[PDB]
């Protein structure tokens, strides 16, 4: 018989504020945002680079605050954050997708985003169908804000990562999160939503490394000429490369 | 370094 313990308790709390702190649900700043452009050779690029750059942001302070995230050599931190940006940007989008009509609502019309949207930001289909894919299954699953900020934990924490030197205390951590998510699904999910819930969470992982190499893949063709990396930001250069 | 931004934004 597993139950919460304190310290498992006291990780989901951490988690849960954490998220608090790095997730604005007013979506107040987007103001900043270099605006929204909908007639287009690439018109959304200056926008979406923008709440892009924003996200990038967000996802590092949260990741600062997952309990032993601090406790990684700043190379490692480094290459877990390069690696899983988009990935967690993917998920915590998660947040204000609407089934409705499979677009990203972010408080008004202007910051509500569709599929032509990613297109006229230099994406095709190869990457927008199972993006949408994974919104919806994820979406589907209807996860406890609480194993939400858990998912994104142990997708920043994760110790295969190309490049990671420390591989041995990635995974005592990611362990930790692990641990903490499945007793939580156990005793605070109740059924039929609980149902084989961990390795449905897990499995949205791995539909994030395929979407992650495409994303890298276009990023890559996108930034081929000068003339689209010129309309990047400075954090976006540097965390998905250049 | 090469990573100034990213490190700025990690730091304590
Ligand atoms: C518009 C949909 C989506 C879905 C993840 C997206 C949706 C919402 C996002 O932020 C919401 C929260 O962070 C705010 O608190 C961030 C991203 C996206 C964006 C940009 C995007 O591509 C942009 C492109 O990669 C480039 C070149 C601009 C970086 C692809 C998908």
């Amino acid at each position: 018989r597993p139950k919460l313990s304190e310290e498992q308790q006291h990780i989901i709390a951490i988690l849960l504020d954490a998220h608090h702190k790095t997730y604005d649900p007013t979506y107040a700043d987007f103001r900043d945002f270099r605006p929204p452009v909908r007639m287009s050779p690439l018109s959304m690029l200056p926008h979406l680079a923008d709440l892009v750059s924003y996200s990038i942001q967000k996802v590092i302070g949260f990741a600062k605050m997952i309990p032993g995230f601090r406790d990684l050599t700043s190379d490692d931190q480094i290459v877990l954050l390069k690696s899983s940006a988009i990935e967690v940007i993917m998920l915590r989008s998660n947040q204000s997708f609407t089934m409705d009509d499979m677009s990203w609502d972010c408080g008004s019309q202007d910051y509500k985003y569709d599929v032509t949207d990613v297109s006229k930001a230099g994406h095709t289909l190869e990457l927008i169908e199972p993006l949408i894919k994974f919104q919806v299954g994820l979406k589907k699953l209807n996860l406890h804000e609480e194993e939400h900020v858990l998912l994104m934990a142990i997708c920043i924490v994760s110790p295969d990562r190309p490049g990671v030197q420390d591989a041995k205390l990635v995974e005592a951590i990611q362990d930790r999160l692990s641990n903490t998510l499945q007793t939580y699904i156990r005793c605070r999910h109740p059924p039929p939503g609980s149902h084989q819930l961990y390795a449905k969470m897990i499995q949205k992982l791995a539909d994030l490394r395929s979407l992650n190499e495409e994303h890298s893949k276009q990023y890559r063709s996108l930034s081929f000429q000068p003339e689209n990396s010129m309309k990047l930001t400075p954090l976006v250069l540097e965390v998905f490369g250049n | 370094k090469n990573h100034p931004m990213l490190m700025n934004l990690l730091k304590d």
